[PDB]
């Protein structure tokens, strides 16, 4: 019932501004107090801020004291954070959460937005198939996406037909872009007999590439 | 220590004679009972305190060594194995048993257990239908070819537990009163050990084991 | 003001009593919290101050200590139990949060399913090459990769990337990519992965020659 | 008494003996100076009558110091009439009368007579003591806690400061406030050379029977109080007090208010304070 939507997460140039939101549905909002924390992406948890049931009493923690603003109302039911000269540590995964007493444990929290910053434009991805130079009858083919940004890519084998055998790894940051790869482990016999293909999309470049996995010599 | 010598060791009595089965003892004696068993079951209160006979052929009778059990008119369902206990020393002892051939208060134990040499268990002997903290509770032993041997007894209420020393060691007699079951655990056993063994209940100013239970026998191998 | 969990990541059985721990330097009442992170989603809450249970939450769970040293309990795991727990203060300002407990499965021992692939004929083209090695479904999540080029060892330009426990199969799996330019791809001519594990003490090797 | 069956002394042989062998052959000027083997001894109860009445011949008045500590499995058999002209002065063989007494798995829940003839024996102890002792109280609690709060408020205003070390929480749980106003001061009186976070670990157990007044003093010593330990505070107590006294007591432990807002010592201060002053506790608390 009781819900806690964050919305306005995009990428940014560094150094650029942004806010966010977060619009809440279940509760009386005006006797309540909330709270701003981030992921640090993967490995971590951090707190950024608090405002009180008043809001002239705010709390900051000390890498972005003066660079976030945090601001509350009651008619339009929106908890705001003004993000101001960003920079990459920055770069996280906010998470909208209610105080579930004044000054108690944060309760309730929101599905989540990410904000990204970087250099680094928007790049359309390379795909490009693997294909082995074994016997044991368990062939092992792969789709690796080189040079793109920002995330996500949206990685599956021949429209979502073969799901068990695939090993999708997490994409990992080099020189201003990302580089996911993915696995696929079909019987001996399978291969090249049925045609496999990989569909890696990018909603950032609205690029939807197909590759097909040929066996060369 | 005190053993008893019985005769015969196979009567052949016919229908209609009287005979008399001896039970001639070391040192001199205070009282005896007397007791039968049919192969399988278990045995049943025959005569107590010297003559004094329980709840009419037989008899008892005897003086300082000499003791005797009498049958007046032999019948064709007086054909099972007629032993002999002393009631003087600590411990308890019975006799070798007195085959008889023609001539032509419900205390359930635990299943029959089979283990391996060298390890332990613990068989139970569960009672209802008396008030469980003023009588005792007591254990013997039926060996194949030998005998009925006294292991040891226990009165619930206190804990309080006396052996014959044959058994200090391998017997441990423990109880719970709640569910009033008592339970009897053998610790490291052999090739002998492998026998039977009845928990048996002491009756009214200690006259005998009146009722005894089914049977739990042991297999060792 | 530090907030220090233990430990780094706890593996354990489904019916065996988990024990983690959170202290502090300075005392902290009992201004102390308790919540469950699932991959890549909502973290949720569970002990709102030291032994306190949040409203919906199962009472195998247990929270407590006081002033410093601190516990969490789960008697008896179960299956949606698996998660990054994470210890939280909120006494001062500023809140404080822990290192969070990776709290996973435990199956018996597996060796992986090493696989290798050199260069895209597209990618050799192009400008660059990346020699890739697959090592999937084994257990523990511990593990040794080690590149060997024309005979001699390399550690510069490896990325690598494991998977989370698998919730079926139960096997972390893990790809390793030796990038290189067109170049010293052609110069040195073997190339190899020693996957080494706890399974066997001498490596499990995948290899194969550029033009062969 | 036939020949070799004289009581040479106490041993295991003597259970094989009957009701007449003991009364002709056993000794009473034995039976007394060597006892504490017949607690291990295994008699029959017919057999315990006939050494029960040994004793009643050598002792017919009352029982020595010296009997009473191997007494065992007699007690039982004991009934008011003669326990009256008894003397103990031992906290030892106190112990042992009572473990004996705790032969009774019947009914663990009072079984609509849960102390007969113990109940004399203590009233004669606690006269023969004079007062009720520290060490004697732990010995009490140890068979029966729930005994503190099974007195008269008279018998509860006898018993002296240094007497309240003895008590924790557990035996103060079926106390009214009537009961609790008599305890309390005894132990403010008691742990008065004391102060900090060791002055309050104690104290807790009785603040269901304390004023406004000492509520006030609590405060202003940064302490923690579960909210477990405030649906026991008495009402009037309570509606003196400010928001932020509140919050200087609960503290961390205050979240889950909402949940016990229709309760004794809350559905009242709640309207009594301001909406504005509660909406600052951010509790989601209604009344103004």
């Amino acid at each position: 019932e009781v819900q806690l939507l964050e919305s306005g997460g995009g990428l940014v140039q560094p150094g650029g501004s942004l806010r966010l939101s977060c619009a809440a549905s279940g509760l009386t909002f005006r006797s309540y107090a909330m709270t701003w924390v981030r992921q640090a992406p993967g490995k971590g948890l951090e707190w950024v801020s608090g405002i009180s049931v008043s809001g002239g009493i705010t709390y900051y923690a000390d890498s972005v004291k003066g660079r976030f603003t945090i601001s509350r109302d009651n008619s339009k039911n929106t908890l705001y954070l003004q993000m101001n000269s960003l920079r990459a540590e920055d770069t996280a995964v906010y998470y909208c959460a209610k105080r579930g007493a004044a000054v108690g444990s944060f309760d309730y929290w929101g599905q989540g937005t990410l904000v990204t910053v970087s250099s680094a434009k928007t790049t359309a991805p390379s795909v490009y198939p693997l294909a082995p130079v074994t016997t044991g009858s368990s062939v092992t083919l792969g789709c690796l996406v080189k040079g793109y940004f920002p995330e996500p890519v949206t990685l599956t084998w021949n429209s979502g037909s073969l799901s068990s055998g695939v090993h999708t790894f997490p994409a990992v940051l080099q020189s201003d872009l990302y580089t996911l790869s993915s696995s696929v482990t079909v019987t001996s016999s399978t291969w090249p007999s049925q045609s496999i293909t990989c569909n890696v999309a990018h909603p950032a470049s609205s690029t939807k590439v197909d590759k097909k996995i040929e066996p060369r010599g | 220590d005190i053993e008893l010598t019985q005769s015969p060791a196979i009567m052949s009595a016919s229908p209609g004679e009287k005979v008399t089965m001896t039970c001639s003892a070391s040192s001199s004696v205070s009282y005896m009972h007397w007791y039968q068993q049919k192969s399988g079951t278990s045995p049943k209160r025959w005569i107590y305190d010297t003559s004094k006979l329980a709840s009419g052929r037989f008899s008892g009778s005897g003086s300082g060594n000499s003791y005797s059990l009498t049958i007046s008119s032999v019948e064709a369902e007086d054909d099972a194995t007629y032993y002999c206990q002393q009631w003087s020393k600590h411990p308890l002892t019975f006799g070798s048993g007195t085959k008889v051939e023609i001539k032509g208060v419900q205390l359930q134990q635990s299943g029959p257990e089979l283990e391996k040499p060298g390890a332990s268990v613990k068989i139970s002997c569960k009672a209802s239908g008396y008030s469980f903290t003023g009588y005792t509770m007591n254990w013997v032993k039926q060996s194949h070819g030998k005998s009925l041997e006294w292991i040891g007894l226990i009165t619930p209420y206190n804990g309080a537990s006396s052996y014959n020393q044959k058994f200090r060691g391998k017997a441990t007699l423990t109880v719970d009163k709640s569910s009033s079951t008592a339970y009897m655990d053998l610790l490291s056993l052999t090739s002998e050990d492998s026998a039977v063994y009845f928990c048996a209940r002491g009756g009214y100013d200690g006259r005998g084991f009146d009722y005894w239970g089914s049977g739990t026998p042991v297999t060792v191998s | 003001i530090q907030m220090t969990q233990s430990p780094s990541s706890l593996s354990a059985s489904v019916g065996d009593r988990v024990t983690i721990t959170c202290r502090s330097s300075q005392g902290i009442g009992s201004w102390l919290a308790w919540y469950q992170q699932k991959p890549e989603k909502a973290p949720q809450s569970l002990i709102y101050a030291a032994s306190s249970l949040q409203s919906g939450v199962p009472s195998r769970f247990s929270g407590s200590g006081s002033g410093t040293d601190f516990t969490l309990t789960i008697s008896n795991l179960q299956p949606e139990d698996f998660a990054t727990y994470y210890c939280q203060q909120y006494n001062s300002y500023p809140l404080t949060f822990g290192g969070g407990t990776k709290v996973e499965i435990k199956r018996a021992d597996a060796a992986p399913t090493v696989s290798i692939f050199p260069p895209s004929s597209e990618q050799l083209t192009s400008g660059g090459a990346s020699v890739v090695c697959f090592l999937n479904n084994f257990y523990p999540k511990d593990i040794n990769v080690k590149w060997k080029i024309d005979g001699s060892e390399r550690q510069n330009g490896v990325l690598n990337s494991w998977t989370d426990q698998d919730s079926k199969d139960s096997t972390y799996s893990m790809s390793s990519t030796l990038t290189l330019t067109k170049d010293e791809y052609e110069r040195h001519n073997s190339y190899t992965c020693e996957a080494t594990h706890k399974t066997s003490t001498s490596p499990i090797v995948k290899s194969f020659n550029r033009n062969e | 008494c036939p020949s070799g069956k004289k009581a040479r002394e106490i041993d295991e042989s003597l259970i094989f003996y009957k009701k007449w062998e003991l009364e002709a052959c056993v000794d009473a000027a034995l039976l007394a100076t060597q006892m504490d083997r017949v607690n291990a001894i295994p008699f029959t109860y017919e057999q315990l009558d006939v050494l029960k009445h040994k004793l009643d011949e050598l002792y017919p008045q009352g029982y020595p110091e010296s009997v009473i500590q191997h007494l065992g499995y007699l007690f039982l058999k004991m009934s008011p009439e003669d326990i009256r002209k008894w003397n103990v002065t031992s906290l030892e063989t106190l112990k042992a009368l009572l473990e004996v007494n705790k032969g009774h798995e019947m009914s663990p829940q009072a079984p609509r007579r849960p102390l007969p003839q113990v109940a004399t024996l203590i009233d004669r102890f606690v006269k023969g003591r004079g007062q009720l002792d520290k060490d004697t109280l732990d010995t009490l609690t140890a068979f029966y806690p729930g005994y503190l709060c099974s007195l008269s408020p008279e018998e509860l205003s006898s018993v002296p400061p240094s007497s309240i070390w003895a008590v924790r929480p557990q035996d103060l749980d079926t106390c009214d406030p009537r009961q609790l106003d008599v305890l309390y001061p005894k132990a403010r009186l008691a742990f008065q050379n004391m102060n900090g976070s060791e002055y309050f670990v104690k104290i807790q157990s009785f603040l269901g029977g304390a004023p406004t007044e000492d509520l006030k003093a609590l405060s202003q010593q940064n302490v923690s109080m579960d909210l477990a330990t405030f649906m026991k505070l008495r009402t009037d107590a309570v509606l003196p007090l400010t928001v932020a006294e509140v919050q200087k007591l609960l503290g961390p432990h205050v979240e889950g208010l909402k949940a016990e807002e229709r309760h004794r010592p809350v559905r009242d201060w709640i309207l009594r304070q301001r909406q504005d002053d509660l909406d600052t506790l951010g509790l989601g608390l209604q009344g103004g």
